[PDB]
């Protein structure tokens, strides 16, 4: 049992989508006190459509900002961003308390495998 | 403990051009801003700090106008400092079992150091020397409208260490604001300087600083930065004549009408004061 | 060294012509400019670098007349030779810790170094802090226009690498300002030259230098510039007599009536004085 | 090899009387004027080749007067030569890593190669050994007055667009002014000299070089383009006394108030010179 890339419930791809951005953030500011992950994650499965908009600004921001420097991941996060935002159809406004139970485990099941290597 | 005898409260308008004016640690360095709106953000504890430096620089060390929290103090041996001027020896946290002991520590750092009278004080470690809430307290600092940061490089053309490319050009960057306009708010309460001490000559020293602040913090990394305007709200009582927030929105800022593409200019904004309620004195320093 | 005695504030302007004054990092070599309105910027430490560069020349290394950011130098050796003066060995952090010692290497620093004792420094640590502020300061240079920068190319008789190039000549690239003007501020603090001992002497160097600096750094790609106005606004006190905002109001430019589409001369500008405050004192350039 | 004593600055003015001064590459010999206003432009480098032609032409492969651009050549040819003679394996993209020998391939052809006694076998676009600062420098040339040209649709079909033309003829379009006057400023440094050993011959040659340019430029389109004068100032020291854009002042050039209508001819404009103060000397034959 582990992360399976053919899952394509809702909330599993954002848990996924989720923690890579966690990743790429990571890698763009090192240093920080605090995580995007401390700051945000209650937020986050509370309230999809309402974060998730604009962590996507910041996150922007910074693709754009690491282009200059010869340095590449980020390529590879810039695409599996497009690959889980293409199956996403639509952000939900809220999800069912169960949902958000199915949320962190694909974050985590994501996570493990960013882990690595 | 004599003290002023009115409420006060006041709004600030400042400026800052071509500069960083308050760096923001979990984002590199990059100014603080609102993520959602995009507007700046300023704290209040650098302001403070730049009263103190002020302050410091001003009076030049005269008794009943020490700093408590000078730049590199060792805050513990400060309160030990505090505690044995009242004949102490040092102990944590709480006031001790005879609070009057701490108390009397607090009654000479009150009467000695100017910031503690102030801003008051956790003034507690694991030398204890009291607690105090002062009576005078802060708001953050909003941009009236979206600010957009952009930074810089720079290249270092000697370098500091050895170098296997090699000299070689070596490169930082800053971050800086273009231009952007600031509004604060601000309170005095009576019932605490009776109980602090906080008089008036206090009052205007504070007033004198606070005008006079940025022109001793010319640096690399700031700007140019300035005061603009400021407005006093002075009670006709010991306690309020009015809700503070109608107060405030008395000033109104809106743009300049001449001015249409993005600001640049203290000239692309125009200022307005409306009446005081009867209760209140509205004066205008600056 | 006997430290200065007053507060300073001055006014550069300056021109350029048919070149590329500072390069940009980032857009290859295209000239810094204000993405949003499309003004022109200059950095400070372009400046800085020119000034240290003509201090060098004039002066010829002469004793007290040292320099410690030398150029294509391992700038840890330079203040390892600040440090072994005073029987100390390279540190990062601060001028060696114990605070007596790093006095000695800050004092036979800015004793001789006049680079230090002018624009202060630290070894440049993540902690950002500490080690000795500059006593003099300046901001950003922006141009008084918005500017319109080019890609300039070349029929050059020869190629770079084997090539097809030759039916029409070899090419080449540049990048080019046809004509701009620029102006520029900066302030001088009394009590940090009192902590440093930035004497009178050094002020007079530095006025000369101001004036003189643009001659010695002729080459390629900078075209043309000249030093064209330098006012000198002296307060009449250790602290301050005026706000400084209101000071840089008194000069003002403007476009020569006659003048009309772009400029390409200093002649299409007008230039204006003002009288100063009581407390301040004006005179021109040097 | 003796260093100049003296710093120099010259003006040089030639004629693009009913001639082409310089083609712009899109447009075969179309002169490169402002865009924005139509005033003519001659790219800097407009005059090296020219320079080294005459070189080659008087000097012919003299040792100590080699020229390092050469028609159809590699650029790194000269490069790979100066490293060989100095017995190094070619490192064209890099200073030559021995850098005592670096020292010999600029040593090397700054003797046989003697403009580069003169000029910089450096970067602005590629790289050479770098290093080595020009000792001598001039700015893009321009013409005295907005000279939109006159267009000369030329009957022929050798162009860079070929046409089915070839009862009209084929045509490229190649330009004359009806008379213009073209300028250039340029500068010698004896400070660099001290470097690279410019000498006295250096200089003359120079100056005959610049009088003989034009004798190897001639075309329907270029016109007459005559070296009618090359003022030359002389500083009376190692550095120089005066400001440059003041000596350039005193080289005032204008269309001849007794000439009426558009210009024709040199006889349409006067050449005047203010006399220079004491630390500056004026020569003004050639």
């Amino acid at each position: 049992v582990s992360l399976d890339p053919a899952r394509t419930d809702r909330p599993y791809l954002l848990g996924r989508l989720f923690a890579v951005l966690e990743k790429a953030q990571e890698d763009a500011v090192p240093g920080a006190n605090a995580t995007i992950k401390d700051r945000y994650l209650a937020s986050a499965s509370a309230n999809p459509g309402q974060v998730f908009h604009m962590l996507l600004k910041n996150a922007s921001n910074h693709t754009a900002k690491l282009r200059k420097d010869p340095e590449r991941k980020a390529i590879h996060y810039e695409i599996m961003m497009q690959e889980i935002i293409d199956n996403i159809s639509d952000f939900p406004v809220t999800m069912s308390s169960d949902e958000q139970g199915l949320f962190m485990i694909g974050y985590y099941h994501q996570r493990k495998a960013l882990f690595t290597k | 403990m004599t003290a002023i005898a009115n409420r006060y409260e006041f709004v600030l308008l400042f400026d800052v051009e071509n500069g960083n004016p308050n760096g923001d640690p979990d984002a590199g360095n990059m100014p603080r801003i609102d993520p959602e709106t995009g507007h700046g953000l300023v704290t209040d504890v650098c302001l403070k700090r730049k009263i103190r430096n002020h302050v410091a620089l001003t009076k030049e060390g005269a008794e009943r106008f020490n700093i408590y929290i000078q730049e590199k103090a060792i805050l513990n041996e400060t309160h030990e400092r505090a505690y044995t001027a009242c004949d102490l020896k040092p102990e944590p946290k709480k006031l001790p079992k005879k609070v009057e002991d701490a108390k009397r520590v607090t009654d000479w750092m009150c009467t000695n150091f100017y910031d503690i009278r102030t801003f008051g004080a956790v003034m507690t470690t694991e030398v204890n020397c009291g607690q105090v809430r002062g009576p005078v307290q802060m708001a953050f600092a909003r941009s009236v409208e979206p600010v957009v940061p952009q930074e810089v490089s720079i290249t270092r053309m000697a370098v500091t260490t050895k170098a296997e490319a090699e000299d070689n050009r070596t490169m930082g960057r800053k971050h800086i604001v273009p231009y952007g306009l600031y509004v604060a708010h601000g309170f005095i309460s009576a019932p605490l300087a009776e109980k602090t001490g906080f008089s008036d000559e206090d009052l205007t020293l504070f007033w004198d600083a606070l005008v006079n602040m940025f022109e001793h913090d010319r640096s690399a990394a700031r700007g140019l930065m300035s005061s603009r305007k400021l407005i006093v709200f002075k009670h006709q009582n010991r306690l309020g004549n009015a809700p503070a927030h109608k107060l405030f929105d008395l000033v109104k800022v809106s743009r300049a009408e001449g001015s249409s593409g993005p600001a640049r200019s203290f000239a692309d904004y125009a200022v307005t004061v409306g009446q005081a309620p009867e209760g209140v004195e509205v004066k205008e320093m600056l």
